[PDB]
C-alpha cells in the first residue's frame, strides 16, 4: 500500500475514494484506524505496512468561467478558473485534465 | 459544437449563435486519478494448515480426528496447482476461487478411502465403505478434497 | 463452608462507563450516537471480598445474569479478582466461556465443563507441580473456539505499594460478536467507598466472533491458603448493568474522549 | 472588524493553503464568490 | 446597524450528488436541465 504526492483511488479496508495521500501530523492511538472531520468525511487513514498515518485530501477541482466582449467585434476570449493556484493549472495540463 | 473551444461551449450553454458581453459559466474541470495504490491489509502470516493434511498417519473412518481452520489465510490455490491434489471442484461454491471468497468455521477430517467410494460419500448414494463409516448431510458444506 | 448470606449494598456509579463506538479517529467533532450505555449517576452494587469471619470463606459469587451487558470494575490492589465465566445453566450440558489468567497467556476456550459448586483459584503457585487450580472443573466435552495471546491484564504491582489498580471492564456480546474494554489508572485515596470522580475512556480490547448464547454471569476468587480453610486479602468489585441510552460525545484535538453528555 | 470577525467567510480564496471547515466543504461543491469591492475600497 | 450583502455560493450538482460517478452522469442526464435555473438563480443572487 503506497504512491505518494498523487491523488489516486484506493481500496483500503473497501473504502473506494480519490485523493492526495500525503505525510499527516495527528496522532493517531494504537487502535484507532479511520480518520474524519467535521462534515464526517474520510481526513486521515491508518497506515498497513508502518505505523506513520496519512492524510487525504482531493485533488483540485473546480470550476470555469468564460469573459466575452460580445461575439461582435473580435472572438477572443479569456479563461477564468475559480479558486485555483495558477502554478497548480498551467496551460500543460491539457495531458491530464 | 460543444468542446471545439469556449466560444463554443459558450454558445453550447447559451442555446444561441450570438452572446453579448458579460462572464460566464459553461462547465467544471476536475484532475483525473493517475495510478493505482495497489491496496494491502498488509497480513503477515499463512496458515500452519498442513499439518493435519499431511502428517505420519491418517484417522480412521471410524474415528476422524478433530482439527478446524481459524484465523488463517491458508491459500487454496497452490493446493489446486498441486498435482496430487485432484479434486477441487465444488458443489455449492467457487471451485477455483473458494480460498479467495471469505468463509468462517471450516472443519477438518481424515478417513481412509479406497478410491471408488469418492463419488458415493456424497449424500444421495451409499458406498462401500461410505454406507457404515463415512457419510456426509443432506446439503454438505465445503468442497470435496 | 456454612457461611450466611449477604444483603448486597448499593452505591453511586457517577459519570463512568462510557466507551469509544467506533474504530474511527474524530477529533474536534461533537458526534452523537445510539448505543447502549451506563446512565450517569445509577446505582451500581459495591461487593467486597475480604477474610470473612476472620478465616472463614465468603461465597460472595453469585450468579449474576449477564442481561444485555456488564461494567465490571474493581478497586483492586494485590491479584485477587480473576474469572468472568459464563453459563445458560451452569452445567455440563452447556457451552460456557472461562477467562483465565494463566501466567502470561489467556487461553480462552469455549467447551462445555462441570463447575463445582464454589470453584476458586490460588494466588499463590502450588510447589512442585505445575497448579491443583485446575480444580474448577473435571470434565471437558467437545470444544469449539480457542484462544491464547498476551494476558488481558498488563497491570503491575511489584513496583512498590501506596497504589492500587482500577481495573473497569464492559462485557457485550450481540450479533455473535464478543467485544471487551478495559483501561487501567492509578489511585490518589484508598477509599473503597465509592468511585472517584474523573472521566475514564474504555478502549476495545479484542474481539471474537463466537455465537454463544449468555445469559448469566459468574466470578472466581483467587485464594491460597491461610496465609484455617483459604483466605486471602482485600478487594472490591462492581457490576454495572447496560442499556440503550442516547449521548453527546464530545472528542480533543487527540481524539480521546475528555467529556459527554 | 475586531468584534465582527469570530467568524468570516475565512479570507482565504487561494486554495492552495487548504492543507477547515470552508475548504472541507468546498470538496462538496460550496465555493464562495469574493465581492467586487475589497474592505479597503469600502 | 444595517445589513448590506451576503455571501456569493456556487454550487455543482453533479459533483455534490455524484462524486466522480460516471454512471450517475448518464443517469442525471434523462432528467433535461435540472440544474440550469438553480445555476441562474444564484447567478441572479450574486449579481444582486
Ligand atoms: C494532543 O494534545 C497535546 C496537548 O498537550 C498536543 O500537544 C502535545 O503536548 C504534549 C504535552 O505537552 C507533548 O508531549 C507533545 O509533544 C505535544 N504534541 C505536539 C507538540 O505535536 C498534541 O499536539 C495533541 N495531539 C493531537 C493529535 O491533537
Amino acid at each position: 500500500n503506497l504512491v505518494k504526492n498523487k491523488c489516486v483511488n484506493f481500496n483500503f479496508n473497501g473504502l473506494k475514494g480519490t485523493g492526495v495521500l500525503t505525510e499527516s501530523n495527528k496522532k493517531f492511538l494504537p487502535f484507532q484506524q479511520f480518520g474524519r472531520d467535521i462534515a464526517d468525511t474520510t481526513d486521515a487513514v491508518r497506515d498497513p505496512q508502518t505505523l506513520e498515518i496519512l492524510d487525504i485530501t482531493p485533488c483540485s477541482f473546480g470550476g470555469v468561467s468564460v469573459i466575452t466582449p460580445g461575439t461582435n467585434t473580435s472572438n477572443q476570449v479569456a479563461v477564468l478558473y475559480q479558486g485555483v493556484n495558477c502554478t497548480e493549472v498551467p496551460v500543460a495540463i491539457h495531458a491530464d485534465q | 459544437d460543444c468542446a471545439l473551444d469556449p466560444l463554443s461551449e459558450t454558445k453550447c450553454t447559451l442555446k444561441s449563435f450570438t452572446v453579448e458581453k458579460g462572464i460566464y459559466q459553461t462547465s467544471n474541470f476536475r484532475v483525473q486519478p493517475t495510478e493505482s495504490i495497489v491496496r494491502f491489509p498488509n497480513i503477515t502470516n499463512l496458515c500452519p494448515f498442513d499439518e493435519v493434511f499431511n502428517a505420519t498417519r491418517f484417522a480412521s473412518v471410524y474415528a476422524w480426528n478433530r482439527k478446524r481452520i481459524s484465523n488463517c489465510v491458508a491459500d487454496y490455490s497452490v493446493l489446486y496447482n498441486l498435482a496430487p491434489f485432484f479434486t477441487f471442484k465444488c458443489y455449492g461454491v467457487s471451485p477455483t476461487k473458494l480460498n479467495d471468497l471469505c468463509f468462517t468455521n471450516v472443519y477438518a477430517d481424515s478417513f481412509v478411502i479406497r478410491g471408488d467410494e469418492v463419488r458415493q460419500i456424497a449424500p444421495g448414494q451409499t458406498g462401500n465403505i461410505a454406507d457404515y463409516n463415512y457419510k456426509l448431510p443432506d446439503d454438505f458444506t465445503g468442497c470435496v478434497i | 463452608t456454612t457461611r450466611t448470606q449477604l444483603p448486597p449494598a448499593y452505591t453511586n456509579s457517577f459519570t463512568r462507563g462510557v466507551y469509544y463506538p467506533d474504530k474511527v479517529f474524530r477529533s474536534s467533532v461533537l458526534h452523537s450516537t445510539q448505543d447502549l450505555f451506563l446512565p450517569f449517576f445509577s446505582n451500581v452494587t459495591w461487593f467486597h471480598v475480604i477474610s470473612g469471619t476472620n478465616g472463614t470463606k465468603r461465597f460472595d459469587n453469585p450468579v449474576l445474569p449477564f442481561n444485555d451487558g456488564v461494567y465490571f470494575a474493581s478497586i483492586e490492589k494485590s491479584n485477587i479478582i480473576r474469572g468472568w465465566i459464563f453459563g445458560t445453566t451452569l452445567d455440563s450440558k452447556t457451552q460456557s466461556l472461562l477467562i483465565v489468567n494463566n501466567a502470561t497467556n489467556v487461553v480462552i476456550k469455549v467447551c462445555e465443563f462441570q463447575f463445582c459448586n464454589d470453584p476458586f483459584l490460588d494466588h499463590k503457585n502450588n510447589k512442585s507441580w505445575m497448579e491443583s487450580e485446575f480444580r474448577v472443573y473435571s470434565s471437558a466435552n467437545n470444544c469449539t473456539f480457542e484462544y491464547v495471546s498476551q494476558p488481558f491484564l498488563m497491570d503491575l504491582e511489584g513496583k512498590q505499594g501506596n497504589f492500587k489498580n482500577l481495573r473497569e471492564f464492559v462485557f457485550k456480546n450481540i450479533d455473535g460478536y464478543f467485544k471487551i474494554y478495559s483501561k487501567h489508572t492509578p489511585i490518589i485515596v484508598r477509599e473503597p467507598e465509592d468511585l472517584p470522580q474523573g472521566f475514564s475512556a474504555l478502549e476495545p480490547l479484542v474481539d471474537l466472533p463466537i455465537g454463544i448464547n449468555i445469559t448469566r454471569f459468574q466470578t472466581l476468587l483467587a485464594l491460597h491458603r491461610s496465609y484455617s480453610g483459604w483466605t486471602a486479602g482485600a478487594a472490591a468489585y462492581y457490576v454495572g448493568y447496560l442499556q440503550p441510552r442516547t449521548f453527546l460525545l464530545k472528542y480533543n484535538e487527540n481524539g480521546t474522549i475528555t467529556d459527554a453528555v | 472588524f475586531n468584534k465582527v470577525t469570530l467568524a468570516d467567510a475565512g479570507f482565504i480564496k487561494q486554495y492552495g493553503d487548504c492543507l477547515d471547515l470552508i475548504c472541507a466543504q468546498k470538496f462538496k461543491g460550496l465555493t464562495v464568490l469574493p465581492p467586487l469591492l475589497t474592505d479597503e475600497m469600502i | 446597524i444595517l445589513p448590506v450583502s451576503m455571501t456569493k455560493t456556487s454550487v455543482d450538482c453533479t459533483m455534490y450528488i455524484c462524486g466522480d460517478s460516471t454512471e450517475c452522469s448518464n443517469l442525471l442526464l434523462q432528467y433535461g436541465s435540472f440544474c440550469t435555473q438553480l445555476k441562474r438563480a444564484l447567478t441572479g443572487i450574486a449579481v444582486e
